[PDB]
């Protein structure tokens, strides 16, 4: 029995994900962030984007 | 052939003298505040100091 899980990463909205639990957000501070599996480090600030 | 009248002319000579004093931080451009990438970069040595 064989199953092939085919996907494509970090290019569109994510609806399936791994089991890691979310946390609260901290603004105006440089933090190690992870959004939908996209990790990074930086300061998160409010913005307006359509 | 002898001149009898003359003129006083004004000409403009433009010369660049300087440029924009650019400066570059390797770590931001290459890695972007990521410590692991900087650690891998340290293996390259003194490229960036150069
Ligand atoms: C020598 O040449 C200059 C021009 O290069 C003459 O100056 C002009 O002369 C005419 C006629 O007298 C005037 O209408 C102009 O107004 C003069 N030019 C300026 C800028 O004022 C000058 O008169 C000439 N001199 C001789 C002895 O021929």
């Amino acid at each position: 029995r064989v199953v092939v899980l085919s996907f494509e990463l970090l290019h569109a909205p994510a609806t399936v994900c791994g089991p890691k639990k979310s946390t609260n957000l901290v603004k105006n501070k440089c933090v190690n962030f992870n959004f939908n599996g996209l990790t990074g480090t930086g300061v998160l600030t409010e913005s307006n984007k359509k | 052939a002898i001149p009898t009248n003359f003129t006083i002319s004004v000409t403009t000579e433009i010369l660049p003298v300087s440029m924009t004093k650019t400066s570059v931080d390797c770590t931001m451009y290459i890695c972007g505040d990521s410590t692991e990438c900087s650690n891998l970069l340290l293996q390259y040595g003194s490229f960036c100091t150069q």
